[PDB]
RNA sequence: AGGAGUGGAGCCUGCGGCUUAAUUUGACUCAACACGGGAAACCUCACCCGGCCCGGACACGGACAGGAUUGACAGAUUGAUAGCUCUUUCUCGAUUCCGUGGGUGGUGGUGCAUGGCCGUUCUUAGUUGGUGGAGCGAUUUGUCUGGUUAAUUCCGAUAACGA
RNA sequence: CAGCCACCCGAGAUUGAGCAAUAACAGGUCUGUGAUGCCCUUAGAUGUCCGGGGCUGCACGCGCGCUACACUGACUGGCUCAGCGUGUGCCUACCCUACGCCGGCAGGCGCGGGUAACCCGUUGAACCCCAUUCGUGAUGGGGAUCGGGGAUUGCAAUUAUUCCCCAUGAACGAGGAAUUCCCAGUAAGUGCGGGUCAUAAGCUUGCGUUGAUUAAGUCCCUGCCCUUUGUACACACCGCCCGU
């Protein structure tokens, strides 16, 4: 096609949000965490990272195939160009949305509120983060409704550093008596040249290199190697 | 071939292509006295009295000037003009006379060779302009 | 009113060749371009969505104005009862998955 | 089958004729770059897009 | 540790129920 | 200290009501009153007037294959294509008749049941542990008399120190 | 000391925004949806639909802003420029349009340039000029200049929100109370581009376009915060409470 590539982005972008809004309202269930969709000639890859990649597979290899047909009818792609690959996540403790759908379901299975909450927050700091807080709310007693928080170790709320140290993960949870509120924020740890952390360190933080320890010397003298 | 020293203030642009020549100078199609303005016209005679029209009279420079407003076209085609012999001056001849001209520009006006930093502020929501804000009544 | 039979089994066969039909409930088109040259209106998508809610062969998700169906094993055996449909008739394609 | 009392007066110039791609809203519709998105569906789904608050 | 009631306490210290949890974490 | 709107003239959204076919669905202030991106010719208002429906899944259960006609052509319409009940003529039929409901859904009300989002306190400079000190204790100090800063921003003082 | 003020120097000696804690408000939003806990089940259950009118019309009071407040203004405007940025579409001819033809005119024809630093576009408006024409009116400083001439490859322009043409006129002499908002490319002076949009900007959101006597201060007002202080308040002064 011919395109101003204005066009082209914007659309291409509401092409992401569709795919990530049917698939969580789809794949949810099966421990949804991410999409990465890869651009090839003519075609285009959709790689998903889910923590339950055998969930998402199935039995016979079912359900990841009826998927790609599923997409086709809505996005009118060509045949054969599509194609989608299931993965297991590279971030368990990590992805905001993957300990949110946790939440969810520890809700949904008839764990307590407080109880679920305290487990992801024990969860997430034995992943290593350096901080969490779930913002639960909604009518926890009563019909009075409140909020509900659970803040431990630290957290920054300002600047850009939020962006990328910070992953934030805001979902629906169902209830007897109405919908309940969960934000589960997780401050994501440093590691450099890593997998589990922003390559750059908080920009508040100044790190000192120790100096070296030599003696100094005390009369000059030629060193033969 | 140009001294390559451009001039700016506000959003437009000044250059002085310079070539060796008899002090003939020209700006867009137009001599430096046959601006329009008639009353900016002083803003653009300001060197070539301020110094002198001898200096002017062993280099050729023509001012292509893109910008907006007449008045910010201006201080743009007289501060290229300034900057240009300036740097003709120090590239090519000696700096003394050069020294003694930039003392003589800056003395007269700092800003005969520095640009004009200021710009139009971005709106804000809620108001009009960069400061102004909406009536409402209490 | 009088669904009909022929469009049925169009629309069934469309639903086993791939497991997704293009199902809208916007009553301004008449027929969808792949929906058409087969007499496939609005009602028609509606009446097939309500019977298959109704009878649970296939799950139901509504998504930025769009349906999708979610075809089940029972859905396939049914599927076969009622069209008496040879029974080698299975969407089982392996290639890139 | 409702044909022949619909379509009684065609409907392409109206705000009917535009709806948001989410929720069938005709109010606050944003047509610019052929968004077709309504700007509570906008914002929550701004990041997706490309879009990002940064000016 | 009696995670439960301990949350059921922090859920309401002064609730109905709020005298039964506190006797129950008494011990 | 100065630059402008009104109880100074025509135009744009909301209230006391539309006894016609009719707003009712937000606010007694900032933080309602060119706001809901609200510039509805009709289409978005279902709101208001015969506003075609069975197109109220229930296989409820039963007589019956006719269970039936969502079509246009006429006193079958004083409103072009409203066959929105007048036994006509239907020409091409297997959908169905119906009360135990978050069901083919509802821009119908509960926001003083809610979530999400946003507004506001507040863009102010405020907030809180740990260990130590004081108090039986709730608590308190730290988080301060001062100078400084846009800022508990720093300095300094200092039973606090380090965050 | 932390720092503040003034200066040779330097592009700049405070650019503007974005994000923005603890706690909360019965702030708004069920007018965004099986994201929602209650009524609608007996032929109005909306899942289909409307032929027509409603917020465009009223004794009225209000809120934002525009056109005017003059001979710092105007009566062919003759010559000189940029800035943000939008634009060829599959739910749909539904774009910006360069160039010649038709007419003083809304608009139609063709070849098309542009899927864009490729074309509009070197984006030729606001302005500064004038060796001829306004002169203290109620008017060439002005608008229902009342009513008739207009119309868009698209449902009918009806108190007609679109429109090019042809005098009259309400009104206003800086707007007695009460006062928005304003720290340098800031106020003000205007035009353009998006959201609006089938044509539709007094709105709004950005953009250049001219450049200020004014302020380097204070708690006088309005608030808000803190400290000390009092409290019989703690649902927290819209509190509590006394007596007839």
């Amino acid at each position: 096609v011919q395109i101003s590539k204005k066009r082209k982005f914007v659309a291409d972008g509401i092409f992401k949000a569709e795919l990530n809004e049917f698939l969580t309202r789809e794949l949810a269930e099966d421990g949804y965490s991410g999409v990465e969709v890869r651009v090839t000639p003519t075609r285009t890859e959709i790689i998903i990272l889910a923590t339950r990649t055998q969930n998402v597979l199935g039995e016979k290899g079912r359900r990841i195939r009826e998927l790609t047909a599923v997409v086709q009818k809505r996005f009118g792609f060509p045949e054969g160009s599509v194609e989608l690959y299931a993965e297991k996540v590279a971030t368990r403790g990590l992805c905001a949305i993957a300990q949110a759908e946790s939440l969810r379901y520890k809700l949904l299975g008839g764990l307590a509120v407080r109880r679920a909450c305290y487990g992801v927050l024990r969860f997430i700091m034995e992943s290593g983060a350096k901080g969490c807080e779930v913002v639960v709310s909604g009518k926890l007693r009563g019909q009075r409704a409140k909020s509900m928080k659970f803040v431990d170790g630290l957290m920054i709320h300002s600047g850009d550093p939020v962006n990328y140290y910070v992953d934030t993960a805001v979902r629906h949870v169902l209830l007897r008596q109405g919908v309940l509120g969960i934000k589960v924020k997780i401050m994501l740890p440093w590691d450099p040249t890593g997998k589990i952390g922003p390559k750059k360190p908080l920009p508040d933080h100044v790190s000192i290199v120790e100096p070296k320890d030599e003696i100094l010397p005390t009369t000059p003298i030629s060193e033969q190697k | 071939q140009s001294v390559q020293v451009f001039g700016r203030k506000k959003t437009a642009t000044a250059v002085a292509h310079c070539k060796r020549g008899n002090g003939l100078i020209k700006v867009n199609g137009r001599p430096l006295e046959m601006i329009e303005p008639r009353t900016l016209q002083y803003k653009l005679l300001e060197p070539v009295l301020l110094l002198g029209k001898e200096r002017f009279a062993g280099v050729d420079i023509r001012v292509r000037v893109k910008g907006g407003g007449h008045v910010a076209q201006i201080y743009a085609i007289r501060q290229s003009i300034s900057k240009a012999l300036v740097a003709y001056y120090q590239k090519y001849v000696d700096e003394a006379s050069k020294k003694e001209i930039k003392d003589i520009l800056i003395q007269y006006d700092r800003t005969l060779l520095v640009a004009d930093p200021r710009r139009c502020e971005s709106k804000k929501f809620g108001g009009p302009g960069a400061r102004a804000r909406y009536q409402k009544s209490y | 009113m009088l669904m009909p039979k022929k469009n049925r089994i169009a629309i069934y066969e469309l639903l086993f060749k791939e497991g997704v039909m293009v199902a809208k409930k916007d009553v301004h088109m008449p027929k969808h371009p792949e929906l058409a040259d087969k007499n496939v209106p609005n009602l028609h998508v509606m009446k097939a969505m309500q019977s298959l809610k109704s009878r649970g062969y296939v799950k139901e998700q509504f998504a930025w104005r769009h349906f999708y169906w979610y075809l089940t094993n029972e859905g396939i055996q049914y599927l076969r009862d009622y069209l008496h449909l040879p029974p080698e008739i299975v969407p089982a394609t392996l290639r890139r998955s | 089958g409702h044909q022949q009392l619909y379509w009684s007066h065609p409907r392409k110039f109206g705000q009917g004729s535009r709806s948001c791609r989410v929720c069938s809203n005709r109010h606050g519709l944003i047509r610019k770059y052929g968004l077709n998105m309504c700007r509570q569906c906008f914002r929550q789904y701004a990041k997706d897009i490309g879009f990002i608050k940064l000016d | 540790f009696p995670y439960e009631v301990s949350d059921a306490l922090q859920d309401d210290p002064k609730g109905k129920y709020s005298k039964k949890l506190l006797n129950k974490l008494v011990g």
